[PDB]
């Protein structure tokens, strides 16, 4: 039994924005989650 | 299933999008029968007003 590194699953979440905010509050305080850039190609305005 | 996922909600998407558009074409029609509603009542009062001066006169 050898270390190795964690199991991902490059896994996708939808959810209501409502709903979306507060998640994203809570799931950041977990500090276990890494989210991923969807629109690369949008800047900080296109990002709104 | 995320691809799933996502044709489901264009799906829901689409019918939600059909479903205002549509209703924004019955406020329309609704609004065109308001006024030819109107203008009949509007006769019927000017009948009824007629017969009025006729029993004045």
């Amino acid at each position: 039994e050898l270390f190795r590194s964690e199991e991902m699953t490059l896994a996708q979440l939808f959810l209501q924005s409502e709903a979306a905010y507060c998640c994203v509050s809570e799931l950041e305080e977990l500090g276990k989650v890494q989210f991923r850039d969807l629109n690369p190609d949008v800047n900080v305005f296109q990002r709104k | 299933s995320q691809s799933q996922g996502i044709q489901q909600l264009l799906q829901a998407e689409k019918r939600a999008a059909e479903k205002v558009a549509d209703a924004r074409k019955r406020k329309a029609r609704r609004l065109k029968q308001a006024k030819e509603e109107a203008q009949m009542e509007v006769e019927q009062y000017r009948r009824e007003r007629e017969q009025e001066f006729q029993s004045k006169q």
